[PDB]
RNA sequence: AAAGUA
RNA sequence: CGCGGGGUGGAGCAGCCUGGUAGCUCGUCGGGCUUACAACCCGAAGGUCGUCGGUUCAAAUCCGGCCCCCGCAACCA
RNA sequence: CUCCUCCUAAAGAGUAACGGAGGAGCACGAAGGUUGGCUAAUCCUGGUCGGACAUCAGGAGGUUAGUGCAAUGGCAUAAGC
C-alpha cells in the first residue's frame, strides 16, 4: 500500500527577533507573525504581514496595556 | 447605549491622534450645553478650556445650546488658546457629527486663529 | 355593493346579485327586495346608498355568513359528539340520507380509490 | 392627532389611578405601529412584491422598505438576499391617524369579526394581529385589486407587561373580545 | 485561469502602458482608469487594450 | 466492549505513560479497585473483568467503571515490512499507579472484596482493594 | 399484407 | 492486498461528470377486442438512488469511511 | 516529485521517515483607496397565507457569528456589515 499524506511547507522563519532592552536601528524588524499577536506600540509600525518594525532608533521595550491585557511593543528613545 | 454608541464611535480618532502626539482641541455637545478642551498630548492634562456653562461666556447668550452658542465657545476657546501660545491642534469631534454646532465652534476657532 | 360584510356584484339584477350572500338564495332574496321596496329587474349599480341601507338591515334580519356556518357546523359536531347513527355517517364520510353505497356515493365518497395489489 | 389628544388627556389619568404610578413617565405610551408583508411568491414573480408594496403604501401613506433574506433556506428555495417581503414603521402623527382609521374603520369591516383576541401579546406588553384581507381598508379599490393580500400589524409600547400593554390599548377602546 | 492579460495605454500619446488582467466574460466593457503617466509626468487617462 | 463513539483522529502517537493517576478516590460507590501497577488496559480486559464483578455480585447493587478506553491501538499486519501507519486494531486505557478502576455500592464488604478479586485476576495490572474515605 | 391455441 | 470500475421502480439498462425530485424497455394493475386465451388497443401506478458520516441554505450527484460485485495485478531469485 | 497550513518539533530559529491530517496551480475595477455609519450566531414569545426553517415585533444571548477558497495566527479602534 501507500500513503495519502507526505506533505508539508517550508518553515517561516517567524517569531521575535529582537528582545526586551536590545538596541536597534529605526528599520529594524522586532518580531515577524501572523496576525498581531504583538500590538505595536510608540515608535514601532505594523506592516502589511503584521510584523513590527522600529520607526526610531532606541531599546526594545515589551508591556501589556490597555483593557484587553493585550501585549504591546515600543521603543524607547536612547 | 447613545454614550457608548458615540465612544465607540471617537475611539479610532482618538487613538490615531495620541499615536501622532498631538495636542487636542475636543469637543463635548449636549442639547443644552457645548464644551471645549485643549489637551496635552499626554492625555492627562488640560491646557486651556471654555464652555456655556461658565457665566462669563452664558451671560452674552440668548440659548446656550445652539449654532450661536456654538461659534461663541469656539472662539473664546481660540482667543486663550492663543493667549497661552498654542497656536497648533487637532480637532477631536468625539464622535459627534462634524456638522452644526460642532462644525460651528471648529470654524469659529479656525477664524479666531487655531491652526487645524 | 357591500352588504353583510360581503360585496356583491354591480352589473347583475338585484334579485341575482343578493343571492351571493351565504345563507340567501331567490325565495329569500324575493322576499327581501319586496319588504324594501325595490324592483328585482334593477342593477345595484343605480341604486343609491338610501336603497342599499334599507337592504342591509332586512338582511340582518336573518341569519347568514358567519353565523349561519357556525350554526351548521354546531349541529354537524353535535351529531358527530352524539355518536348517532348519523353522526358516524359524518364521521365515516358515507352519505347520512339512506343512499346506497354499493355502487353511487360519490360525491360524499370523492373519487374512486383504487385497491393496492 | 385625534388620538393623540385623547390620549394625553384621559389616558394619562386612567392610567396612573388604575396602576397607582408615583410618575408620568412611568405611563405606558404607544411607540410605533410596523405593518409588514411577507410575501414569499416574489422569487417566481417580482411584480407581486411591486403590487403589494404598492398596496402597502396606499394603506400607510408611506413608502415601503422592502426587505431581504436574513440568510439562505433550503426550504423555501431563497437565497440571502432575496427580496422577500416589505414594511412600514410609522411614528408620531402618521402612527396616530392610522390608529384612528385601523380601529374606527378597518377593524369592523374584517370578515365574520367578532373581537380580537387579548391574547396576542408577546409578554412585554406589545399586540400583535393579522388582517387577511387588504380590502378592509378603503384606501384599496375592491375592482382594482388583482390578489387578495393580507399583512401583519405589530403596535409596539412601553409597556412593561402585558396587562400593562392591553389595558392602554383597551384605554383607546381596542375592539377585544 | 479565465483571466486575460490586458494592457491600458496612456491617452497622452507617449506610447506609456500598465499591464493587469481582466475577466472578459463577465465584464466586457473596456477599462478606463486615470493613471500617473511618466512620460509626460501628469495623471491622465488610460484605456484598455490587448497584450500583445 | 468500551469505545469511542467517534474522535476528531484516527491513528494517535504511541506517548508515554509517565506518572501517577488522577481520581484516586472511591468517589461514588463505596467500594473501589485500585491499580498500584503502571500499564495498559484493553477494553476486552475491562469488559472481561465488569463481567467476572457482576455475575459475582448476582446483579445487585451498582458498578462504576472509572476508566475509558479512548487510545486507539494500531498494528501491521503480517507480512508486512514503513509504508506509513498500521491499521487501528483495539483500544485501551492508560493506567497509572493509584487510579481507582471500578467501584461498587450496595453490597456487603465481603462480598465486593470477592468479586473485585474475581475481576482483578482478568487484568495485567496489579491492584488493590479500597474503601471510601471521608476525607 | 398480417388470423396462434382450446 | 494493490490499481480501476460500479451498486438507482419487480428484471435489464439511462441520468451521476458539472449540487436544485430520476427516465426507457419488459413486467404489474384496471378497461377494451374474443366463445375463451394469446397477440393487439386504451388508461394508471410503482423507487427520496447500496449503508453510514462530512461539506453545503440545499447531496442520487462532491468528499471520507464500511459492505457486496466485476476486471486487471499479486513478480526475480 | 513544486507551493501553502497544522502536528511530530524536546516553551527562540531550524529539525527526518513510503510519519499523522488537510489544501493551491486562483478570484476581485471592486471583493482595491478613503470618508461617514453599523454589529453577529442561536433560541424563546406574539404575528395573514407561513408550515421545523421566509418577512415583522420584543426578549434572552454576547461572537457560540463573519472573513471570496485549507488550516493556523489574528480581527470590535473591527481585518466583519
Ligand atoms: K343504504
Ligand atoms: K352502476
Ligand atoms: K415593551
Ligand atoms: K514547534
Ligand atoms: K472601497
Ligand atoms: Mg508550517
Ligand atoms: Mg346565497
Ligand atoms: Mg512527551
Ligand atoms: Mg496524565
Ligand atoms: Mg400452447
Ligand atoms: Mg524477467
Ligand atoms: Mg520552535
Ligand atoms: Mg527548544
Ligand atoms: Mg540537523
Ligand atoms: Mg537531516
Ligand atoms: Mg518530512
Ligand atoms: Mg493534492
Ligand atoms: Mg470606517
Amino acid at each position: 500500500g501507500s500513503t495519502r499524506n507526505g506533505r508539508d511547507s517550508e518553515a517561516k522563519r517567524l517569531g521575535v527577533k529582537r528582545f526586551g532592552g536590545e538596541s536597534v536601528l529605526a528599520g529594524s524588524i522586532i518580531v515577524r507573525q501572523r496576525g498581531t499577536k504583538f500590538h505595536a506600540g510608540a515608535n514601532v509600525g505594523c506592516g502589511r504581514d503584521h510584523t513590527l518594525f522600529a520607526k526610531a532608533d532606541g531599546k526594545v521595550k515589551f508591556e501589556v496595556k490597555g483593557p484587553k491585557n493585550r501585549k504591546f511593543i515600543s521603543i524607547e528613545a536612547e | 447605549d447613545k454614550k457608548s454608541a458615540r465612544i465607540r464611535r471617537a475611539t479610532r480618532a482618538r487613538r490615531k491622534l495620541q499615536e501622532l502626539g498631538a495636542t487636542r482641541l475636543v469637543v463635548h455637545r449636549t442639547p443644552r450645553h457645548i464644551y471645549a478642551q485643549v489637551i496635552a498630548p499626554n492625555g492627562s492634562e488640560v491646557l486651556v478650556a471654555a464652555s456655556t456653562v461658565e457665566k462669563a461666556i452664558a451671560e452674552q447668550l440668548k440659548y446656550t445650546g445652539n449654532k450661536d452658542a456654538a461659534a461663541a465657545v469656539g472662539k473664546a476657546v481660540a482667543e486663550r488658546a492663543l493667549e497661552k501660545g498654542i497656536k497648533d491642534v487637532s480637532f477631536d469631534r468625539s464622535g459627534f457629527q462634524y456638522h452644526g454646532r460642532v462644525q460651528a465652534l471648529a470654524d469659529a476657532a479656525r477664524e479666531a486663529g487655531l491652526q487645524f | 355593493a357591500r352588504i353583510a360584510g360581503i360585496n356583491i356584484p354591480d352589473h347583475k339584477h338585484a334579485v341575482i346579485a343578493l343571492t351571493s350572500i351565504y345563507g340567501v338564495g331567490k325565495t329569500r332574496s324575493k322576499a327581501i327586495l319586496a319588504a324594501a321596496g325595490i324592483a328585482e329587474d334593477v342593477k345595484i349599480s343605480e341604486l343609491s346608498e338610501g336603497q342599499i341601507d334599507t337592504l342591509r338591515d332586512e338582511v340582518a334580519k336573518f341569519v347568514v355568513e358567519g353565523d349561519l356556518r357556525r350554526e351548521i357546523s354546531m349541529s354537524i359536531k353535535r351529531l358527530m359528539d352524539l355518536g348517532c347513527y348519523r353522526g358516524l355517517r359524518h364521521r365515516r364520510g358515507l352519505p347520512v340520507r339512506g343512499q346506497r353505497t354499493k355502487t353511487n356515493a360519490r360525491t360524499r365518497k370523492g373519487p374512486r380509490k383504487p385497491i393496492k395489489k | 392627532a385625534k388620538l393623540h389628544d385623547y390620549y394625553k388627556d384621559e389616558v394619562v389619568k386612567k392610567l396612573m389611578t388604575e396602576f397607582n404610578y408615583n410618575s408620568v413617565m412611568q405611563v405606558p405610551r404607544v411607540e410605533k405601529i410596523t405593518l409588514n408583508m411577507g410575501v414569499g411568491e416574489a422569487i417566481a414573480d417580482k411584480k407581486l412584491l411591486d403590487n403589494a408594496a404598492a398596496d402597502l403604501a396606499a394603506i400607510s401613506g408611506q413608502k415601503p422598505l422592502i426587505t431581504k433574506a436574513r440568510k439562505s433556506v433550503a426550504g423555501f428555495k431563497i437565497r440571502q438576499g432575496y427580496p422577500i417581503g416589505c414594511k412600514v414603521t410609522l411614528r408620531g402623527e402618521r402612527m396616530w391617524e392610522f390608529f384612528e382609521r385601523l380601529i374606527t374603520i378597518a377593524v369592523p369591516r374584517i370578515r365574520d369579526f367578532r373581537g380580537l383576541s387579548a391574547k396576542s401579546f408577546d409578554g412585554r406588553g406589545n399586540y400583535s394581529m393579522g388582517v387577511r384581507e387588504q380590502i378592509i381598508f378603503p384606501e384599496i379599490d375592491y375592482d382594482k385589486v388583482d390578489r387578495v393580500r393580507g399583512l401583519d400589524i405589530t403596535i409596539t409600547t412601553t409597556a412593561k407587561s402585558d396587562e400593562e400593554g392591553r389595558a392602554l390599548l383597551a384605554a383607546f377602546d381596542f375592539p377585544f373580545r | 485561469g479565465i483571466r486575460e492579460k490586458i494592457k491600458l495605454v496612456s491617452s497622452a500619446g507617449t506610447g506609456h502602458f500598465y499591464t493587469t488582467t481582466k475577466n472578459k466574460r463577465t465584464k466586457p466593457e473596456k477599462l478606463e482608469l486615470k493613471k500617473f503617466d511618466p512620460v509626460v509626468r501628469q495623471h491622465v487617462i488610460y484605456k484598455e487594450a490587448k497584450i500583445k | 466492549m468500551l469505545q469511542p463513539k467517534r474522535t476528531k483522529f484516527r491513528k494517535m502517537h504511541k506517548g508515554r505513560n509517565r506518572g501517577l493517576a488522577q481520581g484516586t478516590d472511591v468517589s461514588f460507590g463505596s467500594f473501589g479497585l485500585k491499580a498500584v501497577g503502571r500499564g495498559r488496559l484493553t477494553a476486552r480486559q475491562i469488559e472481561a473483568a465488569r463481567r467476572a464483578m457482576t455475575r459475582a455480585v448476582k446483579r445487585q447493587g451498582k458498578i462504576w467503571i472509572r476508566v475509558f478506553p479512548d487510545k486507539p491501538i494500531t498494528e501491521k499486519p503480517l507480512a508486512v515490512r514503513g509504508k506509513g501507519k498500521g491499521n487501528v486494531e483495539y483500544w485501551v486505557a492508560l493506567i497509572q499507579p493509584g487510579k481507582v478502576l471500578y467501584e461498587m455500592d450496595g453490597v456487603p464488604e465481603e462480598l465486593a472484596r470477592e468479586a473485585f478479586k474475581l475481576a482483578a485476576a482478568k487484568l495485567p495490572i496489579k491492584t488493590t482493594f479500597v474503601t471510601k474515605t471521608v476525607m
